[PDB]
């Protein structure tokens, strides 16, 4: 912040993964997450980066106050039974209607919803760490929606490239975000042969 | 400020006046 | 946080009836004092009910001095 | 005067130096025996686990399960573990190589030269070496003949170190075909590695299709041909409910009576939704209740439940089916198709055979053999053997092994040792000499007289025969290109680079301090 | 531990964990001292570092050598109060010169 | 430091913020001032 | 004072002297001593060459010229005097905060004509929103902001999914409605002793308002006493009158630490002391030094009576009593001299 003469190092993401040489260590004008796809069948790379940021997990909403429904009749189950997947259809269209391409969610998923989410070629990330998500948003310029309904194209995140990285030869992988416009956030990726190093 | 030493000596005054006014001690375990 | 005694004292001081019922600010059972405030003495927050009571009051005495032990003695003689 | 709490230590730059070196030397010499085509393998036993014990050849696991207090050693143990996650073998090499650095570096400590210099020259010396190595690499692209030809050459080199060595040719094909089955995918998880006692080692192999270690349901067809396959994660035995936890409150048992029934219809239609896909094989990582299974049995349609995600990955990979949910649009979901599924019994258990698979993407290797540790270490061998193998696909460039290349580096530094002139040149000598010790160690475990051979091998490389190598079945110099003693450039690169850093850190310290343990 | 030719340290954690480093604060951070003034140095560098960063490569080196020297005048029996004063003035001279 | 015959650390580019040392020396000064300021300690037995 | 008074009589204690005798003079000596203090006490407001603070300025310099910051008394003296100039007329130390900020030269320690926060906490967008508000309006909420996190405990009963649907939507609209009240206030900074829903921060970030929760009420109490605005529990009954205003708000990194800055309020009877310092022990020690400096001048503000230091007072007293002892014959006389004889020690 030249205008302020300052910089918060929280805007800086220090990230080092062991392996490889030291010189492989590299800044990334973007974000890398200790996360792969919510579904393994999801494609490894994305060219376009219509990015979505929500905190609400892909589940029946539950107003955290002490609350529980009181099913009595068959149709009570039936309409309830109807609504469950009907509800999942709702956000499925809602995100698809947003015209986005890739998503990220703070928490876990419903596998049924997760499969459906694959089912329209919309890769995402779930169980995503808090700051990191915020690192994404500033990196992509995006916002965080607590809802699908209030989510619109305008808040959608965008980037140049995102591609998960199979950095480990026999370990699980990472995902990195090659945003290409201006980013008030940036991350450094560190590699080398020793943990202490 | 005067009060500092003012209170000082007075508090000291009673202290000994307190102090000198005892002839023995008693202890309980 | 006044204990039962404290309000019992205070109720008598103002002569006003304490109300277990929150609503009814009865005129007749209502407080009346010459002056009430907070003061600071000895770096101690002090709630002050400065009073002028012709009918006769349950007054309070101020102990000032260094040694609390002296105070406890001095009040005991007092 | 006492400064820290009792039980805290402060060793300064002679005691600190030595003990760091002592254990490091212990690390090296403890493990030198295990690398080399004529190397040995070690046995590790639990303190108490009912003797959870492992005969092991790979030092990394050997390093993994050894508890060592020398912090510098723990550096090396982790150091190899990184390499182990890099290439698997050569943990053998890397650690022991780094040690001779340390052993020889200590000699220069006796020579009393500031180590800050030692860092510089070796860093320089390393710079020449890795370039020198890079100058020696070999590519093979569309040359599938030579590529696949060399590809198997790479395996046996890696493989001619473990207990399976008497059958190198066999498993060579195994890893080759399996690795080629990866079609450039590197995910070793696409290969399952099933181990079970019984059979000779030679009897182990890789299926033409896929096998599964799970139980069939109720009397569904045991064998299925031209199979239609489905995979899901939607739980059945765990009845699909509404996570929030609505109650069901009713005045009359009739209401709950129909609801139990209503759940039954809810359950039943879900299956008929599944069935609408016209699929005779379905699977799920979930445990599945038997009642739907009876409906599946009512369909005469076979299904398997509760096979964990990893196999599910494998199944989707081998069959191309898309693990799904709620199955709402059969046309929008691609099933999995295979020529045949049958139940075949191995050793003691029936295993789930998948013949005529759509995709060779996934695979699984049969392990018949002698010992848990034998099977275990055989498992250990291949996983690394594949591990290099994929990077070989990942980077299709090669280098000749058998110590020769390492000698080429040493000779290159030997030359640059002269262009140095200065104190560093001594470290240049030291660095190059240490490398030459490695093949010597190999010749050592082969029991041939190392002394002449390295000296002679140095001569030919000093002459310029970069392909002259070392004989491991007769003990002499030889043409590795003729003998196919080759390995990944990336491997030895990480070998060199990591040890170089390992050298750096170990020297740079001049005081160890241990806190009082809790 | 100071300077390009400086040589750094390896620390051993109570739980058997290890760390090699040069950052003096971190060096002191891992250190388990018992002497009280020592802890002041530890926080001294810590406060200095998160204020600045390295330089902790040499910060305490300033401290002790001055203190090491400071004793010599104590050997000359000069009162530390007066000694404190000049040092402060001396430092003020230093900064305005710097 | 790297044995180059130029003491011109400007040419050698060896540079440092004024702030770094300035705080550093002043900070240390403040510490040692207290360091001298103490005379007595009563340590409780462990 | 005491032990020396104890000390000199101790030999007289060896003489079997009734302590009552001894204390009798002690009361006599002190009382007689005390009045002479009052008599030779010094005021300035009758005189002409005093600015109301110079004497206070002198007293602290005198007061400060013993503790650990002795070389910078001329520095801090102005700070505290003008700072204490703000304390009117509650005059209590609780108002003014002390910020024991680690690191930095104590000569760089700050006094802000406002409040800063040594504290914060990380929520989602807490970094994202603007951190400069040149002429902002300050909201002070005690009430938390979250979807029924810790509110009244109640079970709810609903058959219809849509009503179930409607309810969870409604719970959100609750928080939105406060936030709408929050936003439509037109202010820019909201503070809460209580936790705040992360999402609202985004809404505040979306609408570029600043917020902060989990705040110390004490500093919040300063804040309301600083900016004059009123802390609120009711979002709905809000109005701009209770809404704080400040000359400028900021938030700055200091010692790496994440602080929140706002000052310049012309009518702010409360300030706060940013206390840079690189030793943990310095902080409390300075604060204790700082603490004494404040309370002492506070009485000085209360009492326009001064005396010289440097032991002169006591020597004057000892002399006066010394001559006075000549007046009083007998056993008391010996006590008086020793009373003086102990007196001079300082």
């Amino acid at each position: 912040d030249m205008e302020r003469r300052d910089v918060d190092f929280e805007l800086i993401k220090v990230e080092g993964k062991v392996g490889g040489r030291l010189e492989d260590t590299k800044l990334i004008k973007g974000v890398i997450v200790d996360k792969d796809f919510s579904h393994p069948q999801m494609p490894k790379k994305v060219e376009d980066a219509k990015i979505a940021i929500l905190t609400c997990p892909f589940e029946p909403p539950k107003p955290k106050t002490k609350h529980k429904l009181d099913v009595t009749s068959v149709e009570d189950y039936k309409a309830l039974q109807k609504y469950e997947k009907e509800k999942f259809e709702e956000m499925i269209q809602q995100i698809k209607e947003t015209g986005a391409n890739l998503a990220i969610c703070q928490w876990g998923f419903d596998d049924e919803a997760n499969h459906l989410l694959l089912q329209n070629n919309l890769p995402a990330v779930r169980w995503v760490g808090g700051p990191e998500i915020e690192l994404i948003a500033i990196a992509t310029g995006g916002r965080i929606v607590p809802r699908f309904s209030e989510l619109t194209a305008e808040k959608l995140g965008f980037a140049g490239l995102v591609q998960e990285i199979s950095f480990g030869t026999t370990k699980d992988k990472m995902l990195v975000i090659e945003q290409c416009k201006n980013s008030r956030a940036v991350t450094i990726f560190i590699r080398g042969g020793n943990k202490m190093i | 400020p005067a009060m500092v030493r003012i209170n000082a000596l007075t508090a000291a005054s009673e202290a000994a006046c307190l102090i000198v006014s005892v002839d023995e001690t008693i202890k309980n375990p | 946080l006044n204990s039962k005694w404290d309000l019992r004292r205070l109720c008598k001081t103002v002569g006003a009836t304490a109300l277990p019922r929150l609503t009814p600010p009865v005129l007749e059972e209502m407080g009346h004092c010459d002056s009430v405030y907070l003061s600071e003495v000895g770096d101690t927050q002090v709630v002050v009910f400065k009073h002028e009571k012709e009918d006769g009051a349950i007054s309070t005495i101020v102990l000032r001095g260094s040694t609390d032990n002296l105070m406890d003695d001095i009040e005991r003689a007092v | 005067v006492n400064i820290f709490k009792a039980g805290a230590d402060e060793e300064r730059a002679e005691t600190a130096r030595l003990t760091s070196f002592i254990g490091a030397i212990a690390i090296g010499d403890l493990v030198k025996s295990t690398l080399g085509p004529k190397g040995m393998d070690k046995i590790l036993l639990s303190s108490g686990r009912d003797a959870s014990l492992m005969v092991t050849n790979d030092g990394a696991t050997i390093l993994k399960n050894i508890g060592v207090d020398n912090p510098a050693a723990k550096v090396l143990v982790d150091m190899s573990r990184v390499q182990d996650d890099e290439v698997g073998d050569g943990t053998t090499s890397v650690t022991v190589l780094a040690a001779e650095l340390l052993r020889e570096a200590e000699s220069l400590i006796a020579k009393k030269i500031h180590p800050q210099t030692i860092i510089a020259g070796w860093r320089e010396a390393t710079k020449a070496a890795r370039e020198a190595l890079l100058s020696s690499a070999v590519d093979h692209g569309s040359d599938e003949v030579k590529f696949r030809q060399d590809l198997m050459n790479i395996a046996g080199t890696t493989l001619s170190s473990k207990l399976l060595t008497h059958h190198k040719d066999h498993f060579t094909k195994l890893a080759v075909e399996a690795v080629l089955r990866l079609k450039g995918s590197g995910n070793l998880e696409a290969i399952h590695i099933i181990k079970k006692l019984g059979g000779s080692l030679a009897d182990s192999y890789l299926d033409e299709g896929f096998l599964l270690d799970k139980k069939i349901g109720v009397n569904q067809p045991k064998r299925i041909e031209n199979a239609k396959i489905l995979i899901a994660n939607t739980g059945m035995d765990t009845d699909k409910i509404k996570i929030f936890g609505s109650r069901v409150r009713v005045d009359s048992t009739a209401k709950v009576a129909e609801i139990e029934h209503a759940e039954k219809e809810k359950m039943k239609e879900k299956v008929e939704r599944i069935l609408k896909h016209g699929i005779n094989c379905f699977i799920n990582r979930q445990l599945i209740y038997n009642y739907p299974e009876q409906l599946f049995g009512a369909a005469g349609v076979m299904a398997i439940e509760h096979a964990d995600f990893a196999g599910v990955e494998r199944l989707a990979l081998v069959t191309g089916g898309e693990i799904a949910s709620t199955f709402d649009h059969p046309e929008l979901v691609k099933l999995g198709s295979c020529k045949l599924i049958e139940e075949v019994m191995i050793g003691e258990d029936k295993l789930i055979h998948f013949s005529g698979v759509a995709l060779g993407e996934a695979c699984t290797i049969v392990l018949r053999g002698a010992t848990q540790q034998i099977l275990d270490e055989a498992e250990r061998s291949l996983h690394d053997a594949l591990c290099v193998l994929a990077q070989t696909v990942k980077d299709s460039r090669t280098v000749y092994g058998g110590g020769c290349s390492e000698m080429l580096m040493a000779h290159a530094v030997t030359q640059l040792a002269n262009r140095t002139p200065g104190k560093e040149a001594v470290a240049m000598e030291s660095y190059a000499k240490a490398l030459r010790m490695l093949p010597t160690i190999i010749a050592d475990n082969a029991g041939y007289d190392s002394a002449d051979l390295v000296a002679q091998l140095r001569a030919a490389h000093s002459e310029g025969n970069t392909t002259a190598g070392l004989d491991m079945r007769e003990g002499t110099i030889g043409d590795m290109a003729i003998l196919g003693i080759t390995e990944s450039f990336q491997v030895k690169r990480q070998v060199l680079l990591s040890a170089a850093e390992a050298a750096e850190v170990i020297l740079r310290v001049d005081n160890i301090i241990k806190a009082a343990p809790r | 531990s100071l300077g390009p030719n400086g040589l750094d340290k390896m620390m051993v954690d109570k739980d058997g964990d290890v760390t090699v480093t040069n950052d003096g604060a971190t060096i002191l951070s891992m250190m388990d001292v018992d002497h009280q003034i020592a802890k002041l140095m530890v926080e001294l560098s810590k406060s200095q570092d998160d204020e600045i960063g390295d330089g902790t490569t040499g910060v305490v080196v300033l401290a002790g050598a001055l203190l090491e020297e400071a004793e010599q005048l104590l050997d000359r029996g000069i009162h530390p109060i007066r000694i404190a004063d000049g040092y402060e003035q001396a430092a003020r001279v230093a900064i305005e010169h710097l | 430091c790297l044995h180059k015959g130029t003491n011109d650390m400007k040419q050698q580019h060896v540079i440092e913020t004024l702030i770094g040392k300035k705080q550093q020396i002043s900070l240390a000064t403040q510490m040692v001032r207290m360091i001298l300021k103490i005379d007595d300690i009563r340590k409780p037995g462990e | 004072l005491a032990a020396e008074f104890l000390k000199q009589v101790k030999p007289y204690v060896e003489e079997g002297l009734h302590p009552q005798i001894i204390i009798r003079a002690f009361r006599t000596a002190t009382q007689l001593a005390v009045n002479k203090i009052k008599e030779i006490a010094v005021t300035v407001k009758k005189a002409d060459k005093v600015e109301q603070r110079k004497l206070l300025e002198k007293c602290a310099m005198t007061a400060l010229s013993s503790k650990l910051i002795s070389q910078q008394k001329a520095f801090f003296a102005k700070m505290v005097v003008d700072a204490v100039m703000m304390l009117d007329d509650l005059l209590q130390l609780k108002m003014i905060g002390i910020k024991k900020v680690q690191g930095g030269a104590l000569e760089d320690s700050q006094l802000v004509a406002g409040v800063a926060f040594k504290k914060t906490f990380s929520y989602a967008g807490f970094e994202m929103q603007p951190k400069k508000y040149h002429n902002p309006k300050i909201a002070l909420l005690n009430v938390e902001l979250e979807l029924k996190a810790e509110k009244d405990n109640a079970e709810i009963r609903v058959h219809t999914v849509e009503d179930y649907q409607a309810i969870v939507d409604a719970e959100w609209n609750i928080l939105y409605d406060k936030l709408e009240k929050i936003h439509h206030s037109g202010a820019k900074v909201v503070l809460s002793k209580l936790p705040i829903g992360d999402v609202a921060t985004q809404y505040f970030a979306d609408r570029d308002m600043f917020c902060a929760g989990r705040v110390p009420e004490e500093d919040l109490k300063r804040t309301m006493m600083a900016c004059g605005g009123s802390i609120q529990t009711s979002v709905n009954a809000l109005s701009a009158d209770v809404l704080g205003r400040c000359q400028v708000f900021e938030e700055t990194q200091i010692g790496g630490e994440r602080y929140n800055f706002f000052t310049g309020c012309p009518k702010a009877k409360t300030c706060t002391f940013i206390l840079r310092g690189g030793a943990e022990q310095f902080m409390e020690e300075t604060e204790r030094s700082l603490h004494d400096a404040i309370m002492i001048v506070r009485r000085a503000i209360k009492n326009d009576s001064v005396v010289a230091g440097g032991g002169a007072i006591e020597m004057e007293l000892s002399k006066y009593l010394r001559d006075y002892s000549r007046t009083i014959p007998g056993k008391q006389q010996l006590l008086i001299g020793a009373y003086a004889k102990a007196l001079e020690i300082i």
